[PDB]
């Protein structure tokens, strides 16, 4: 989801998720590292 | 504790299945597992004790069943089967 | 997580991969499930383990069985034209398992 | 009856505050000024533990581990010192360090009973302030005369009392009626609140502790609800947890809370808590002599995020919002805007969200929030709660908490209409209304918003207009005061330097420029002066009249704009008038963001 | 299995596995308390290791003294009666304890087809308190 | 001893000779003021009594400057006001004057039950009397005749309601003392040091409770002998009495059932009211609190939701409710309970000519020019926009609604829609007009929806009844209700606000609801182009996202876009810099008229009528032909936002009678349609540069 991809987005980098609602707000540590596997669309890689 | 519903085949049609409930004691519980046929042997008595006749409305009473023998109405093997 | 209606008590349920443990688990009308039966499914089936994390309690439950499965084709007919792939619902992920 | 060793408690007590004389003088400074003006200060003072365990080591662990008896000797000691140095009784608060007492709500066990301790945790909910009845006065008619009754209860000593549970007289000791003396009588406020375990301390996954604290008097609303606080009190268990009586139960314990006499607020990241500093001579000199230096502008803008590459002009614009113009409120009712904002669109590795968190960093009150990560009512505070006194009450949300700060939106493109029409008012009317079934009020939500967004093709494109590449609606644009495009073109020699500065990173400081920006913003209030009239109407004119394409639309916003940049910019000067070199500077930094 | 657990076995000493679903809030229990009589002001301990406070004042049967009978007793006929649940607790002069409770239900794994999965209440104290959290075997 | 006595500076007989004297003796700067309102009082053309403190302090200086002693009673009655109450009803009671009236078949039950009362006081001190002399066994005789002999107390027996009011500011300015009673506070304010005390709070009124009965003395009635029996209540609830309690069935061994008698008793009409905080009052980063009002007797109906007003009322506690496991101690809630209620602006309605308002008001028609002079006065720091001006002044004064017969109805509000592109101040114009009306509500697109527009329905917490709380819509009726992003909403409130303008009502038919509501309230909307600026280059019915049906439904549609010039750029530049430069507007050779004038002016012009002559009717048919002749050529072209129709001509007619009105005239003329159609026409030139 898009939410998700942003917060991931976020994660990566600064290495931290912001948290904003209506009765809390916070700065969470998220030290990780990512490691990530995906698979070509048309079910092939494609090299034209 | 255990209710006994009517089998759905059994009722007439255009009415809708009973219940009752049951006591099991000793050696008789966890020996019938929800969602199978049963027979019930058992003593069919008021609850007497209740809670008390103070209470507003006609003076009925509840009623359950105590049973006294309860029976059905597999994987494993033996030397005469692993032969075989 | 779920409420008990008689014992008024919570209780952790797993679902049918959990509960057929050591078992097959058969799943009828295999191309309608929604997001969160695939997610459940595709997880089973590839790492054969179910995961929670709610009201409290993070754990990890097995899910080693086996899977038999029936579903229907797009437009409830089979289109002999064209590959496999593209006569179901489903997707390479959960298709190749 | 009297006991001698309370008297020898309060006698070691007295040498204590002889020996030091700080505390003495507070007292003295507390009462003179009361009588000077007559508002009226309570009654309390704070010592300090680290001074009682150079002093007395036994007394300090007498404090720490069984305040009941030691406590009340010392709030003697010091009324009677009070009572003495002048022409209600006095309390005390405790700072210092607490050792192995200081805990949190998680690490509270039954082993710290009827000790002094100290707690951190997130205030979740407060109560309603209410009176509680302490002396009745009353009048009979048949004899003249007036009358009255104490009261009292468990929770107003630290040590155990044998009960009286007095009656309310509404006769007299011969028959006659009573009438009561309202304005005679004396009420105490009270409340009750419940502190948690902080959500960045607590481990993840698991429910969270609480526990209860009991305030009176003059420390009845001192927090709320969402703020990190520190509490310091006696940890205490009151009536019989089931014992009097059969009481077949043993379910239940005894009921524990906190009889707190000291309340701290702690300022943290994305809260509401603002963060104040202590200025001290030193620091003012310092200040006030680096106001008289020419390059004082260049000198701050340099200080901002050293670690990044060049990006001076958004450097000068993030200082320039945290200063800040002024607002107007004219009789009639009207209200004229003061705020900055700041857009930027770039390339995706340019450095925004390193400058955005160093924003929310660097900045008294911040909160920082995504696109997609706060929608609906987690913006505007329109969720409704209620009591369970029955009423229905509004909670706030990110641009309600940062009122008279500023807000970090990363990922801004990525948002939706609903929530942009919202924020609409908050940029220009800096207001929020809510009408909801049973609800019709006004918030307001004056506060500054910086952003990043996405060119829509990835990355910055030449070939085509700036609304093909921006695509987000005029309307919005113009609200923005100013707009930034980044792009990284590939060239041999920036990408050398740039290596070489990013290598020696791998292998003024901020306090002092918090403490400027604070001082600031709290004493100087510029004017305008004709002369940057001319200069902003002659720039308002060209730019309105001008062929040139832009990066957005021209309004009165636009002037408004120019308006607030000069104010913003006197302001960093410490002037209390605007002069021809900050409209001069207002003007360049349009232009060069528009062009 | 938690579903072996019956009659035969009440008393004694079992050994069981499961998974933990729930711990509370820690509660608050005395070990040692020191008492007071709230109109003769006669004081005593009571030490635990369903322990209630005495229902009457303990002053008379217990002869402390000679002069204690005297004082039992005064301003003419009539009898000194100290009344029903006369003791205070003393808290500031007494002692606590920790303690807590758990949720035990069987893994739901084994559990049978048709019906939900059974659990058990337990507890513990001191020492054992704060050992586990929800999720663990 | 148990109770002890304590002693305070507070002699009651003291201040009861003062109030006597000052109840007989002040003089208004003709005999004494309260004796001539306690005439009125006892002939029964007056029902309530006003003690205003200002005269308190001037008959305390009068007698302070001539050199006697007095007491300081104004502070006495701050400070402890809930006591005084009963001390001036005493007061009262002791030197009303006989009825110069009699009794007749035209007066109300309650005065009759008095009198029958008061005639039975005496007739049984009559019997006493001569009974005793009769015996054979003057001050001892009447004083023997009190003792033995029961009565009617004097609680039962007053007519009248007794209210305070407080310190003005002035009063105490001049005669150099602090006026604590009148100094405004938020509920944030009010503490527990300030309860028995006589205080004012300024807020915004959210909630009011239907007009009930609350009972002060129960009565009862005795067949066995005949005494009536009355029982006190000041409690939330209370325990009826089952047996007779009197002298002789007390004495006797068979005693009556006591039967409740409704038409004896005492009842207060009670209502009760949430107050609120305003925003300039709320700290940084808080949310508002709330406040209890309560009101008895004659000032119940004084608060209607969403009034800004400053009441006065004595701060007084009550028992605590909450729940009991976290009680400590003997706590309190709080109330306030009213005495006195004033508006920060007044209804239109409640008009009255006077010597006071009738001189400002002929001074005003008297500088001349009233038409310019209060359209230019309306946000005067905007520049330029003059018609627009014009325009907002017409829909504040309105045209003049006609009943046609057999049930038909013919609206008199008139509704203005702004449309232009951003940052020409339309936001502006539409707050300063919400603050201008007595009755005007804001709204801004999706933070209102649903039943914020419209009603909800809810249970009340004082009575057990249910009701429906009324949303914008409702709350500005007879009022302006100001909608802003107008274009941005959903479907379901431009469906209601279609309605509101159609026919002043809102029908639902919805879950547990089946009514029609009233929405005689006018309409305020502003939109935007729906590609940001205006585009010249499309047809003016695709510039914009409302359909052409609702825009039609509009008396007056203005068009407002922002073509750059170098020279009008120059003049607005200079006002908007001036006017940041200082706090007012450049013009010197014009004065801005304040707030309260225009709207007295306003309420003023609101009571005329003018009608149609024949001229007049002529010249507007043939106008009326002439431009729905021409608007269809227009339309055809596809570049008219909607061709002429009937409500065109209605709008017209409005906007002639709302100029008639405003001249203070009771007939039209023609160079009122002249205007009308001028301004019509003055609509549009922003889609023909
Ligand atoms: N001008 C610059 N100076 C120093 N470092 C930079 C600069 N631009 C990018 N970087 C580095 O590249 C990374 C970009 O991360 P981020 O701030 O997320 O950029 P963006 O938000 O544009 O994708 C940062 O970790 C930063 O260290
Ligand atoms: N004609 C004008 N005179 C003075 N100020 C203006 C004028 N037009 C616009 N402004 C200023 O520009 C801003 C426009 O914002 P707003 O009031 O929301 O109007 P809009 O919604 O049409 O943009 C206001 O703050 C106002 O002070
Ligand atoms: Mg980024
Ligand atoms: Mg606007
Ligand atoms: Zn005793
Ligand atoms: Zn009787």
């Amino acid at each position: 989801r898009d939410e998700d991809r942003v917060a991931i987005h976020e994660a990566m980098e600064q290495q931290t998720i912001s948290i904003a609602k209506a009765g809390i707000t916070t700065v969470l540590n998220s030290r990780t590292s990512v490691l990530a596997a995906a698979n070509p669309i048309y079910g092939r890689y494609d090299d034209l | 504790r255990v209710t006994l519903q009517e089998a759905p085949g059994t009722v007439p049609p255009g009415r809708l299945p009973r219940h009752r409930e049951v006591i099991l004691l000793a050696d008789l519980v966890d020996v019938s597992k929800p969602g199978e046929e049963v027979e019930v042997t058992g003593i069919y008595k008021n609850n007497y004790d209740g809670n008390l006749n103070a209470k507003n409305g006609f003076p009925v009473f509840a009623t359950i069943i105590e049973a006294n023998s309860i029976k059905r109405r597999v994987f494993s093997w033996t030397e005469e089967e692993e032969r075989e | 997580v779920r409420k008990d209606p008689i014992t008024k008590e919570w209780t952790l349920e797993g679902g049918a991969l959990v509960l057929a443990d050591k078992g097959v688990c058969l799943i009828d009308e295999f191309d309608k499930m929604n997001d969160q039966d695939r997610t459940s499914i595709h997880e089973a089936m590839e790492q054969q383990s179910i995961s929670i994390s709610k009201a409290g309690i993070v754990t990890t439950l097995q899910a080693r069985c086996s899977i038999i499965a029936a579903a229907n084709p797009n437009g409830g007919r089979y289109n002999s034209t064209l590959p496999l792939a593209q006569n179901v619902s489903l997707t390479e992920p959960i298709l190749s398992r | 009856a009297p006991d001698a060793v309370f008297g020898d408690r309060v006698r070691r007590f007295q040498e204590f505050l002889d020996t030091f004389t700080s505390y003495r003088d507070s007292v003295r400074s507390i009462q003179v000024y009361n009588s000077n003006n007559a508002n009226i200060l309570p009654h309390r003072i704070i010592i300090s533990l680290d001074d009682l365990r150079e002093f007395d080591r036994s007394f300090w662990s007498g404090i720490l581990v069984e305040p009941a008896y030691f406590i009340p000797p010392a709030e003697k000691a010091l009324t009677d010192l009070a009572d003495s140095m002048d022409d209600h009784p006095w309390k005390l608060s405790f700072k210092g360090s607490f050792g192995a007492h200081a805990l949190s709500p998680r690490t509270l066990t039954a082993q710290h009973l009827n000790k002094l301790v100290s707690v951190e945790g997130i205030v979740t909910k407060t109560s309603l302030v209410r009176p509680k009845l302490i002396r009745s006065v009353h009048y009979a008619a048949k004899t003249g005369r007036f009358h009255y009754r104490d009261y009292t209860d468990a929770t107003t000593t630290l040590t155990t009392r044998i009960p009286t549970p007095a009656i309310y007289p509404t006769e007299d000791t011969e028959g006659n009626k009573l009438t009561t003396e309202y304005g005679y009588s004396t009420f105490i406020d009270h409340q009750r609140i419940t502190v948690q375990e902080m959500p960045e301390m607590a481990p993840a996954g698991q429910l969270p502790r609480s526990i209860d604290v009991i305030l009176d008097d003059d420390l009845v609303d001192k927090t709320k609800p969402g703020d990190r606080v520190n509490v310091v009190g006696v940890f205490k268990s009151l009536g019989a947890g089931g014992m009097n009586q059969s009481n077949s139960n043993t379910l239940i314990g005894f009921k524990t809370l906190i009889l707190g006499n000291t309340v701290y607020p702690l300022h943290a990241r994305s809260t509401g808590v603002a963060a104040r500093q202590m200025l001290t001579d030193f620091d003012i000199r310092n200040i006030n002599k680096l106001s008289k230096k020419k390059d004082i502008f260049d000198i701050l803008s340099q200080s901002l995020a050293p670690s990044i590459y060049g990006h001076d002009h958004i450097k000068k614009a993030i200082l320039l919002m945290l200063m800040g113009g002024v607002e107007k409120n004219l009789e009639n009712g009207s209200h004229l805007r003061g705020d900055i904002n700041i857009l930027m669109v770039g390339d995706p590795s340019t450095a925004k969200s390193q400058l955005l968190r160093f924003v929310l960093n660097t900045a008294s009150l911040a909160i920082a929030t995504t696109g997609r990560g706060s929608s609906g009512v987690g913006l505007t505070a329109a969720v409704t709660t209620d009591r369970e006194t029955g009423e229905r009450r509004l909670e706030a949300g990110a641009m309600v908490l940062a009122d008279r700060g500023v807000v970090c939106i990363d990922e801004f493109d990525k948002m939706t209409d609903v929530d942009r029409v919202a924020i609409h008012e908050v940029m220009e009317q800096q207001t929020v209304t809510i009408a909801k079934a049973g609800i019709h009020t006004t918030l307001n939500a004056r506060c500054s918003v910086i952003a990043a967004a996405n060119p829509v093709f990835g990355q910055y494109d030449v070939n085509r207009d700036p609304h093909q590449n921006i695509a987000l609606p005029d309307s919005l644009l113009s609200r923005f005061d100013l707009l930034f495009v980044v792009t990284d073109d590939i060239n041999e020699i920036r990408d050398r330097s740039i290596s070489e500065h990013v290598l020696r990173t791998h292998r003024v400081t901020i306090p002092f420029l918090r403490k400027y920006v604070q001082y600031a913003k709290e004493r100087v209030i510029p004017q305008l002066t004709q002369e940057a009239i001319n200069v902003i109407v002659k720039n308002y004119t060209d730019l309105r009249n001008d062929d040139n394409t832009k990066k957005s639309p021209i309004t009165a916003r636009t002037l408004e704009t120019l308006i607030r940049l000069a104010t913003a910019h006197a302001k960093v000067r410490l002037s209390k008038t605007v002069n021809k070199v900050d409209a001069k500077v207002a003007a360049n930094l349009l232009r060069f963001a528009l062009l | 299995p938690l579903r072996d657990l019956d009659s035969e076995h009440v008393s004694k000493i079992v050994r069981l596995s499961g998974i933990i679903i729930s711990t509370s809030v820690l509660s608050s229990r005395a070990t040692y308390l020191s008492i007071m009589c709230r109109n003769c002001r006669h004081t005593t301990s009571i030490t635990i290791n369903t322990v209630s406070l005495p229902r009457s004042c303990l002053s008379t049967i217990e002869s402390e003294s000679s002069m204690a009978n005297e004082s039992n007793i005064g301003d003419e006929s009539t009898k000194k009666n100290c009344g029903p649940d006369p003791y205070i607790i003393i808290h500031e002069s007494s002692k606590f304890i920790d303690q807590q409770f758990l949720k035990l239900q069987e893994i739901p794994e084994l559990v049978p087809v048709g019906e939900m999965p059974r659990n058990l209440t337990m507890t513990c104290d001191r020492y054992l308190t704060n050992k586990v959290i929800p999720g663990t075997r | 001893a148990a109770l002890p006595s304590i002693q305070l500076p507070v002699d009651y007989n003291n201040l009861f000779n003062e109030i006597t004297d000052f109840l007989v003796t002040f003089k208004q700067d003709k005999g004494p003021k309260y004796m001539a309102m306690l005439q009125k009082v006892a002939n029964r053309e007056l029902n309530s009594v006003i003690i205003d403190l200002d005269d308190i302090l001037q008959y305390q200086n009068e007698k302070f400057l001539q050199g006697t002693q007095a007491d300081d009673l104004v502070s006495a009655i701050q400070q402890n006001a809930n006591h005084f109450t009963e001390l001036f009803c005493r007061a009262i009671d002791n030197n009303m004057p006989l009825p110069t009236k009699e009794i007749d078949y035209k007066d109300d039950v309650l005065d009759v039950i008095l009198n029958q009362r008061r005639l039975r006081n005496e007739r049984m001190l009559s019997d006493r009397t001569n009974e005793i002399r009769s015996e054979n066994l003057n001050d001892a005789l009447r004083e023997v005749v009190e003792d033995e002999t029961e009565l009617f107390p004097p609680n039962l027996t007053r007519r009248y309601f007794l209210y305070f009011k407080p310190l003005s500011q002035n009063c105490a300015r001049r005669y150099r003392k602090k006026a604590i009673s009148s100094k405004p506070l938020s509920v944030r304010q009010i503490k527990g040091d300030f309860l028995g005390q006589l205080i004012t709070v300024r807020g915004i009124i959210t909630r009011v409770s239907d007009v009930k009965p609350a009972v002060e003395v129960i009565a009862y009635t005795c067949d066995q002998c005949g005494y009536e029996v009355f029982q006190e209540v000041n409690s939330r609830t209370f325990t009826p009495l089952s047996e007779c309690t009197s002298e002789e069935c007390s004495q006797n061994q068979t005693k009556g059932q006591l039967f409740m008698s409704t038409r004896a008793s005492k009842f207060s009409a009670f209502q009760e009211c949430k107050i609120q905080e305003l925003s300039q009052q709320v700290p940084v980063g808080h949310i508002p609190r709330s406040l209890n009002i309560h009101v008895n007797g004659t000032l119940v109906r004084s608060l209607s939701p969403g009034d800004i007003v400053d009441v006065t009322g004595i701060f007084l506690p009550a028992p605590y409710t909450g729940f009991k496991a976290l009680k400590a101690g003997l706590l309190t809630e709080t109330y306030l309970e009213a005495q006195f209620v004033r508006q920060h602006k007044k209804k239109f309605a409640s008009f009255s000519l006077t010597s006071d308002v009738e001189e400002r008001v002929m001074e005003l028609i008297t500088s001349g020019d009233v038409y310019n002079r209060l359209a230019k006065s309306i946000a005067p720091e905007i520049y330029g926009n003059l018609d627009v001006k014009k325009a907002l002044l017409l829909l504040l004064v309105g045209g003049v609604d006609k009943r046609v017969g057999d049930g038909m109805k013919i609206r008199g509000d008139i509704n203005v829609c702004l449309m232009g592109d951003p940052g020409v101040a339309k936001s502006q114009l539409l707050k300063a007009i919400c603050k201008i009306s007595p009755r005007g509500v804001y709204t801004t697109g999706k933070g209102s929806s649903g039943v914020g527009l419209t009603a909800a329905v809810m249970k009340d917490p004082v009575t057990d009844e249910m009701i429906l709380e009324g949303g914008a819509l409702v709350l500005a009726d007879n009022g302006i209700c100001c909608i802003d992003e107008f274009d941005k909403m959903d479907e379901s409130d431009r469906t209601a606000i279609h309605e509101v303008m159609e026919q002043q009502t809102i029908s639902i038919s919805k879950a547990g609801i089946n009514t029609t509501l009233n929405a005689r309230t006018s309409i305020l909307a502003a939109a935007n182009p729906l590609y940001g600026r205006y585009n010249p280059r499309l047809s003016p019915l695709d510039n914009i996202n409302l359909p052409a049906a609702l825009l039609s439904r509009f008396d007056i549609l203005f068009l407002m876009l922002d073509i750059p010039s170098r020279d009008d750029d120059e003049k607005l530049a200079e006002h908007v810099t001036y006017v940041h430069m200082h706090n007012k507007q450049p013009d010197l050779d014009f004065t801005p008229v304040e707030p309260s004038k225009m709207r007295e002016y306003i309420a003023y012009a609101k009571t005329k009528r003018p009608v149609m002559s024949e001229a007049v009717n002529d010249y507007v048919v043939q106008a009326y032909i002439r431009l729905r002749q021409d608007s269809k050529r227009e339309m055809d072209s596809k570049f008219s936002f909607g061709q002429a129709t009937p409500r065109t001509l209605l709008g017209i007619i409005r906007l002639s009678q709302a100029l008639a009105k405003l001249r203070l005239a009771d007939m039209v003329d023609i160079d009122d349609v002249e205007e009308a159609l001028r301004l019509v026409r003055v609509s549009k030139e922003s889609l023909y540069q």
